[PDB]
């Protein structure tokens, strides 16, 4: 029946389920009550002036699945979308954060991608980030959600907003077909691949790009880590440096990003986070995106790397470059200092 | 007579049909119950423990005994939830 | 006091 | 679909005829609703205000609105009552 | 659809649009809750030495409908039947009273008629008391409830438990087929009847009893009041004295009560109540049945007639002829002082 | 948790 069709889509939680990810700084609330949270939130938004402190305190303190529970209980009581309430109730950088926290990981990345590709000049960095960083599983969920929301393939949007070997590189990566190379180590292949990167690379006048795309999209991370090392027995420059000498533009931007993620991903974000705060003022768009998307994945390692390299903790840097509940939100998302 | 009384009586015979003249629901008789009535519902869910681990949350399973009170308590959640959904997102 | 769970999605 | 499925479904959309397109159950079309459903019930009850007597105390009865949760509370009281006399008497 | 049966036995309360009959000495409790009353009876039984006062105060201050509510809540709370929980906690006349208070009107008459029934050789005064005093509707329910409880009809029981014209008389009355006579009044028939009663008994030696039986069972109360008056034109004796001369034994006693019942029914009980305490001691069986059975119907008027004839109130006599918890019970059923 | 009314007989 159509009672079975609705019956197919549901379940409940409270021990559920098992996405721990110790590398996340955001853990589900212990004693969680979705209804009582939706309640207080509704109470907080109706307060003249908008008690923010409550809303921020609750949402940055609940896990993503929890937020999803909270948001549904809210539409149940109020007959209105929580996402729409907060977009009205909040403003500035704090709104951008809470609204990003209110999305599923896939939905967030999907919406971020769409935002970048709107227009002639894309917002280029953000596209590259997600793409280069996301795993095969993360990426295919982005492909699902992106279709559901925008009634189009993500591939086609990339094709419209990109040209040349850039488009080539982005379409290939976004396919999320990379290998896993779990146990057996392929030494000739490692060596073969190193030689190819060199042969299409520094060795040759100009560059043979698709050759680089194939290896760096297809091969597994581990295999590439080892490839990038063996690479050095061929070229005077390491992989990162060769890219700078071989190519330029957004192609260069992309390959550089992709290589770091493969080599060390948490360090990659650590660096991007440092870069977002280092000058006069800050780049908030990048700072928020990372803090929202890595909060449940690698944040603990990003922290480790961030301190090892820069000497001071991510927490310290957030305090210093952000003030207000916006800051407190980032800090909750960060989880503590090192 | 009424499709509604059709509905209520179905529930009434159903609970006893599985519970036996033992009279009460084990997580086992529960599991076979939901599996026969809503096939495709359970294994579409991540936690297989869901049925097994559910009984803690029910009206009273504290002896492992699902009353008709507790069996109705179960359906309550499903029947509410479905309605929420399809009137929210449907037609 | 029918006390019962509800479900989401 | 198993019987329980379309029975639960009937429980769902039978509430949707008389809830209006408003979403809340008025007292009046509550009267009409309950009337539509049961053949051997409202005639047996002598009190002419009987439906209105039922309206109060029922989950949330205080505003003139009865949600699906509350109507389902009617079903809870009623259908549990039935089963009891099924057990201590019929069974 | 088996449910359709079970469901059709169910009821809310029902919240009563109905009056306790006006002349009743017992009225529906003002702020009622069956649940707390059940608790307090339970608490009173499981108390050491059986708080009786609480069981008595609560039940005699509830109307019959409320007692059945209480006795219900008592079952679902304790899983025990209230009837037998009290049978063991209580003794003597108090037990008898409280036990009867618990039964519905028709349940209590049938139970009394049944208890009196069994005997060669049984208690006719009870048999006579109930059958001569009960109305068409009152009787109809006796029969329905007798059947459900004892599986045989009240009619076969009377047949096997009686004989002679007394049998004929009690079978006829028990049918509750009595005429209703309304506004229209038959003077032709009143006369006809008056002369038949005389033509049967006093005018002749010997008696035509079925003549008396047909008339006094079939005709309406209002009509029979006028026949008994008109009869005085044809007879040196009123209906009562004529009965004493014409017939004897159970038959005579049956006939006497019957006439009193048709002439002044409340006064009939007053006399019955008076005869019960008038000697040394008391006849508690007659007293109790009347205080329980009439409490919710005519009790006020029995009290009105009881002060008229005896010069003292019923409250006075109960107080004088009984003591203890038993007395207090009868007093609540009494309703007050006149 | 929700609350249901009471039915006798």
């Amino acid at each position: 029946s159509t009672v079975h069709e609705i019956l197919c889509k549901l379940s409940l939680e409270g021990d559920h389920s098992t996405p721990p990810s110790a590398y996340g700084s955001v853990k589900p609330y212990t004693n969680f009550d979705a209804e009582r949270d939706a309640l207080n939130i509704e109470t907080a938004v109706k307060t003249k002036g908008v008690d923010e402190v409550t809303i921020v305190n609750i949402l940055t303190n609940r896990s993503n699945v929890q937020r999803q529970d909270i948001a549904f209980a809210y539409q149940r009581r109020t007959k209105k979308e929580l996402p729409s309430a907060l977009k009205s109730a909040l403003s500035g950088h704090l709104e951008t954060v809470i609204l990003g926290l209110l999305k599923t990981p896939a939905q967030y990345d999907a919406s971020e991608l769409k935002a970048s590709m709107k227009g002639l000049g894309t917002d280029e960095d953000s596209l590259i980030e997600i793409i280069c960083s996301r795993t095969n599983q993360e990426l295919q969920e982005i492909n699902r959600v992106y279709k559901e929301m925008y009634k189009t393939d993500l591939e086609k949007d990339i094709i419209s907003d990109t040209s040349g070997d850039f488009r080539k590189l982005m379409v290939a990566l976004a396919k999320g077909r990379r290998a896993e190379d779990g146990s057996v180590i392929d030494y000739e292949l490692i060596d073969q691949d190193a030689r190819e990167l060199y042969d299409a690379g520094v060795k040759r006048k100009g560059t043979d790009v698709p050759k680089w795309i194939s290896i760096m999209t297809e091969r597994s991370v581990c295999h590439l880590q080892k490839v990038f090392e063996r690479y050095k027995s061929y070229s005077p420059y390491d992989m990162l440096e060769s890219i700078k000498k071989e190519v330029k533009g957004d192609l260069e931007n992309a390959f550089l990003n992709l290589v770091q993620c493969i080599q060390n991903k948490p360090l990659y974000f650590a660096d991007r986070l440092y870069d977002s705060m280092k000058g006069k003022g800050t780049r908030d768009k990048v700072l928020i995106r990372i803090m929202v998307s890595r909060s449940e994945v690698d944040m603990l390692k990003i922290r480790s790397e961030f301190k090892r390299k820069y000497g001071k903790s991510l927490y310290y840097y957030i305090q210093q470059d952000t003030k207000g509940d916006y800051q407190k939100a980032l800090l909750y998302l960060c989880g503590g200092d090192d | 007579p009424s499709q509604m009384e059709h509905a209520m009586e179905t529930m009434m015979f159903t609970f006893h049909k599985f519970a036996g003249d033992k009279g009460y629901l084990t997580k086992e008789d529960l599991r076979v119950l939901m599996e026969k009535e809503f096939p495709g519902f359970l294994e579409n869910q991540k936690d297989p423990l869901a049925v097994d681990k559910i009984m803690k949350d029910l009206d009273q399973c504290r002896d492992g005994k699902v009353g008709f009170q507790s069996f109705f308590s179960l359906i309550a959640g499903l029947t509410i939830a479905c309605n929420d959904y399809f009137v929210v997102h449907m037609k | 006091p029918t006390f019962f769970p509800r479900f989401e999605f």
